[PDB]
DNA sequence: AACACCCTTTCTGGATTTATTT
DNA sequence: GGTGTTGCTCCAGAAAGGGTGTT
RNA sequence: GUGAACGGUGGAGCAACACCGCGUGUUCCCCGCAUACGCGGGG
């Protein structure tokens, strides 16, 4: 609802270890969540492990967590989220390009969190902001923090079904990398050169991070028809306990 | 469509229809229908077929190498290639300290077109003659040229026509000479022997891009040899 | 006192992943400044708010500085940048062996760990930067004649600037409210690309124990 | 403290770049379908905007070396020609955490958060090493910035201001070279005469079989295990052009610069990139500029003589307490 | 450390290059019409910036050897005249795979993702050949660099221009010949210069290197070995800039050769197996 | 005498692809 | 009035349990 | 306090061969078209 660890009692119905200290004096930020620690309030000191390659990410020095990340950082979680939305009403998924297209172009009108892992296993919840608004998207995509507006992308599939009139087969407009890695990631084409007006390549050329990662998913020859992602809140709060 | 030409070294050179004998011999024992294929035997007996032969024998420097013609030529060798080597390892290995076998194999594809000028390509080691009326029309050049060449055109067009593709019905052949004539046995130490024709020049106003067979006896390694190192010799 | 800044530069440039706001360039040009004055241990929130800026002052407190984010006027395509992180096993290796490294483990573990190998990837861009905002000229032009590079990975030499320009506009010319604001900003000043969402809206904008429910225009 | 360095390159430089790349037996690269093609590694470039005098300010190509190549070059040269000896000398020893901050800036040390006082931050940017390269647990800031390698071309007029019209090159500077490898076993002849081998010539022919058995199946299967045959190619930059490499300092110490220019000194005996096989990377250094003034010589750099002798005083008394200090408090 | 090798040849050179080039019985290369158009074999070539027109910078051809073949000559001619001889003595045989990894690096085409101990890297980069020559099936560095064989040519002065400021020739080094397959070569009689370098070696392996270079003069240089191309003679070896050689060999650097001598009189066949093993 | 350190399993879902570097 | 062979291989994950030591 | 600050694209690999020049000396077996007057060809 506000921070990225509210789902841990919200969404899902989880309670505390008890085996964890009561915090006393002045208050203090939880070093994952960035969520106040107040007087009273259950948390466990940080030892998070040589393992751990987030160190860039943590959000304070206290080294104290609250007892909601310390939920959020279990494996079940680590492997559960690798792609979903999280929203009041339940956890869907987001991993098909169907569902993709579904979440990216007409989202769900709720706050709701936005994570997609790039690799085995990754910590994604915590350092992610919720989004309170449906035109201004976060979505974190391995080490990458995106923003997603519904209306560009949706306007760019409008471009790309209109060049494509006449046409028997499908030739894209403009190269976009499923894993945003390639050095030519985001460039006009050839064939992209010619059907596409000055003012267009001009739109192409100034677009967010967030929305080309999209477009690499919803623009291709095949174009996927928007439908809700399955919903996994029962396995995930299943494997969790 | 396409030969592969296989070679297998042994470290000594044996003679292409001495080496059918031998790789009869070796692998009469065991699996008889391969051996069968490679003879191009009749499936049932023993006796050859009488179309053109899709495997023949062919001469290595260092040994001996397989020809196959077509899809079903190619693969019979894909087929062969490792027993082959197998036996000739445990031939060699069972007698003196033992060789290393190595092979090689290359996919040569075939072609001709039909051009206004004469083409020059020489064949060695031909076998012509078969029949008694074969030696008389070899007595006089008059009626021995159009008997050559008509050999060599319908050499050209039955392997064209095994092979599977189409070739130009309007070719002109001529035959130019030879260099020396031979004879030709069919068993060692039988009285029995064939005319043949040593280093004959023929002149086709096609060109032909692959490996071409022409004459009598071609499973036995006789008559043919690649065009395309003779094309733009090097 | 309306003025607007254009920034040239001569090298490609990290592209910033949100705003990049004119206050928070100003900002770090004067914490240098206060370094290089009184030395390098003080406070840098001390003299981080002391700009020659004015100050939009929402009903409820919740003041933001009348400067505006910088924009991108692209003249390259938009081209990515690898780099990668590697810790060396050999010489390890040979230092493990003679021992002035104390190491009790047996092999090195790319997945994790001190030897991990990592890959990672920025896009990098090319353009005219321009900004809109209320304050004296004389003032900024020293700060901004003080810096030297724009954007991140400022270590690896990345966006070294050519010059800079700063001149003085109409009212109305100058458009200072495209920056994140606060929720109880008068409509008048909101537009329709401001969206509701969680950001911060001054000091350092990297804290996220600073954030705030805020309207902020995407990039 | 803006330093300036010339060099020149006497072997192909080769900084191999992300991306499957496939180039013909010609030179056309990346051909359509229905060619024979062959995997290729190019080196790294990127595009700039260079203006010319007809001011269109297009793009163009321009290769270079990445400057956080060049910055892990100065760190490797700055711990193994100076730190590395002083600190053996004196019997020191260095923990995992602080052996990982120091060479490379990881902060797997003390993975957590550390904090850290303004006071406690000024004294570790003092220190010459710790100054220079920052990292670490407290991930601070050095004083340090490594620009990337430039040729001398004229598609870097745009970089590199005035002064370098004469001794520019104009043209392509890269070359594609061919490589191969052979299976060693499929050369041993028939005339043999070879028994290291433990199976003598029964064992090769072993080898020959399961070649053979491979590649029988494979070709059945048609109408994974690989061997030891290949052909492929690579991108270099061609040798004898020089380059621009210019390192700028904040407010540095004489310590800090000493150590820079010891740094400098002691190059020469290492390589730039990849290649190591090959003898790739290496250079000679012609000019070394120091705020405008040329101090290199042909034996090592001449002046400076405060920053040498405040960089000697400051070697000694190195110890690795500082190190754990840094790495963990 | 820093080797530099002097080198001449007595017979023509000869690297074929991939690609396709044509000629016109040898009165041009590649003529935009075409009309007698013949096919034509070239050496391998090496783009170098030089000093043309007494004042600007170009990119010209010089003719090579590349340093992949010269990196493989060397490790045959002292895995043959050094190590070969020594290890089938005393018994001590080498399996197919070890023989494999010997020759070419890898002894199969997939390699392990799995990394390898600390102990393992130490006691191999100590090892006196595998420790020159890396590989293996974890793709271990060695500290052995072979660069290129350079003629000594006016071109080349901005690779190699301080050492020799004279005995440099100039003009063309290139003869096409017919036998009609036609091909490049370069003329016998020249003088090409080869650099080697070694990071942190032990005695052992300098003392190796030298061994393999005193036997390397009856080998021969890339070439077609039925056409007798490619005949060479070795002066002229400097070590670390000082001169040891001699007409009768090094004939200097005894350290080394003790060492070496040493090294090989203890070489086992236990350290190859271990190295080439695959613990997939 | 308990925390520091090392080794070794294990767990998670989808699907396309361009080309300004002798 | 030449053509076949080779035509890439690895990887960039942290949690959790159990077995061992310094002290 | 520039959503900043920290981060090595690396390690191993022969373009030069392969396909060309080199032994047999006279009526014996089989397969089709015919339908034997003979043509074609397999070994
Ligand atoms: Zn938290």
């Amino acid at each position: 609802m506000r921070y990225p660890s509210d789902i841990v009692d919200q969404v899902l119905k989880a309670g505390p270890d008890k085996g964890l200290l009561t915090w006393e004096g002045v208050d203090a930020a939880c070093s994952h969540c960035s969520r106040p620690i107040q007087n009273g309030d259950l948390y466990s000191p940080s030892s998070v492990g040589a393992f751990f390659s987030d160190t860039r990410d943590l959000a304070s020095t206290s080294r104290s967590i609250c007892w909601r990340c310390v939920v959020l950082r279990k494996k079940p979680m680590l492997y559960g989220l690798s792609a979903a939305v999280v929203t009041q009403d339940g956890i869907y998924s987001i991993s098909k390009d169907v569902n993709k297209a579904w979440l990216f172009t007409t989202p769900p009108p709720a706050p709701f969190l936005v994570v997609h892992s790039s690799s085995t296993m990754q910590h994604l919840s915590w350092r992610t902001p919720v989004t309170l608004d449906n035109r201004r998207i976060h979505v974190r995509y391995g080490p990458n923090l995106f923003i997603v507006r519904p209306e560009v992308v949706r306007k760019a599939l409008s471009i790309a079904d209109r060049v494509n009139e006449g046409q028997k087969k499908w030739v894209t407009p403009v190269y976009f990398d499923r894993k945003a890695a390639a050095m030519g990631h985001g460039l006009i084409t050839r064939a992209g050169a010619e059907m596409l007006t000055q003012e267009e390549q001009e739109f192409f050329q100034s677009v967010t991070p967030g929305e080309r990662w999209a477009l690499s998913y919803l623009m291709h020859s095949k174009r996927p028809e928007p439908e809700v992602g399955e919903c996994i809140t029962e396995k995930v709060m299943t494997s969790l306990n | 469509m396409f030969v592969k030409q296989v070679f297998f070294d042994l470290g000594a050179r044996i003679h292409a229809d001495e080496a059918r004998a031998l790789v009869a011999k070796l692998l009469d024992d065991t699996q008889p229908g391969l051996v069968s294929a490679l003879m191009n035997y009749m499936p049932a007996s023993k006796t050859s077929k009488t179309e053109f032969p899709l495997v023949q024998f062919s001469n290595f420097n260092q040994g001996f190498a397989l020809l196959g013609f077509g899809e079903v030529g190619a693969q019979i060798l894909s087929d062969a290639t490792p027993i082959i080597h197998d036996a000739m390892a445990k031939l060699f290995a069972s007698r003196g300290q033992g060789v290393v076998v190595q092979v090689s194999s290359r996919d040569v594809p075939l072609s001709c077109e039909k051009r206004p000028y004469g083409l020059q390509y020489t064949v060695a080691k031909m076998v012509v003659q078969k029949k008694h009326e074969h030696r008389e029309r070899l007595a006089n050049p008059e009626t021995g040229k159009v008997f050559l060449e008509g050999l060599f055109l319908r050499s050209l067009e039955r392997q064209a026509a095994a092979v599977g593709m189409v070739l130009p019905r309007d070719l002109v052949v001529s035959f130019k000479g030879a260099e020396r004539v031979s004879s030709v046995k069919l068993r060692p130490d039988s009285t029995l022997a064939h005319g043949s024709l040593r280093h004959a020049v023929f002149e086709v106003n096609a060109r032909l891009g692959g490996l071409w067979s022409v004459g009598f006896l071609l499973s036995k390694g006789f008559g043919h040899i690649n065009t395309d190192l003779q094309l733009g010799q090097g | 006192v309306n003025l607007k800044v254009t920034i040239d530069l001569s090298n490609p440039m990290m592209e910033p992943g949100d705003l990049l706001h004119l206050d928070a360039l100003l900002g770090a040009l004067r914490v240098s400044r206060a370094r290089a004055e009184h030395g390098d241990a003080i406070n840098p929130r001390d003299y981080h708010y002391d700009l020659p800026l004015e100050r939009y002052q929402a009903p409820s407190g919740d003041w933001v500085f009348k400067a505006s984010a910088f924009k991108l006027k692209r003249q390259l395509p938009n081209q990515m940048w690898m780099q990668t992180g590697r810790l060396s096993i050999v010489e390890a290796a040979r230092h493990r062996q003679s021992g002035y490294l104390q190491l009790r483990a047996g092999k090195p573990n790319p997945a994790g760990g001190p030897f991990k190998t990592s890959i990672y990837h920025r896009p990098i861009v090319q353009a005219e930067l321009t900004a809109f905002c209320v304050g004296d000229q004389q003032g900024i032009e020293a700060l901004l004649s003080e810096c030297r590079q724009i954007g991140g990975k400022r270590g690896v030499g990345f966006g070294q600037v050519a010059g800079f320009k700063v001149e003085p506009v109409a009212e109305t010319d100058c458009p200072w409210s495209w920056r994140a604001l606060p929720a109880d900003a008068d409509p008048r000043l909101v537009t329709s690309e401001h969206a509701r969402c969680i950001a911060a809206i001054r000091g350092p904008y990297w804290d996220r124990t600073l954030h705030v429910e805020a309207l902020a225009p995407t990039p | 403290m803006q330093i300036e360095v010339t060099v020149r390159n006497i072997t192909p430089i080769f900084s191999a770049a992300p991306g499957s790349n496939y180039i013909t037996i010609d030179g056309t690269i990346n051909p359509p379908p229905g060619v024979s093609r062959f995997p290729l590694v190019r080196t790294r470039m990127m595009y700039v905007a260079a203006d010319v005098g007809d001011g269109v300010i297009k793009s163009v190509p321009l290769q270079i070396v990445p400057g956080n190549t060049m910055r892990s070059l100065l760190r490797r040269t700055m711990l193994k020609h100076v730190i590395e000896p002083a600190l053996v000398e004196k019997g020191n020893k260095l923990s995992i955490g602080a052996y990982a901050t120091a060479y490379s800036g990881n902060a797997t040390g003390n993975p957590d958060g550390v904090p850290s006082s303004f006071d406690e931050i000024a004294t570790m940017r003092a220190h010459p090493f710790i100054g220079l390269f920052g990292g670490g647990p407290r991930m601070l800031e050095g004083r340090l910035m490594v620009d990337s390698l430039y040729p001398i071309h004229t598609n870097a007029e745009r970089i590199l201001g005035a002064g370098y019209e004469n001794e520019m090159m104009s043209g392509p500077i890269t070359q594609v070279v061919w490589a191969r490898r052979m299976d060693p076993i499929l050369n041993l002849g028939s005339s043999e005469d070879v028994e290291v081998i433990n199976g003598g010539a029964v064992a090769a022919n072993g080898w020959i079989q399961d070649l053979l058995a491979n590649s029988k199946a494979a070709a059945s299967k048609k109408k994974n295990g690989r061997g030891l045959k290949a052909f492929n190619a690579h991108e270099v930059v061609i040798p004898g052009l020089k380059w621009v490499w210019r390192i700028s300092l904040d407010r540095p110490t004489d310590a800090q610069v000493g150590l820079v220019l010891l740094a400098l000194n002691k190059m020469t005996n290492e390589r730039i990139a990849g290649g190591h096989s090959k003898d790739y990377g290496r250079f000679v250094i012609d000019g070394v500029s120091l705020n405008g003034e040329q101090v290199w010589s042909q034996s090592g750099i001449t002046g400076g003589e405060q920053y040498f002798d405040a960089v000697a005083e400051a070697i000694d008394g190195l110890s690795s307490k500082e190190f754990e200090q840094f790495a963990q408090s």
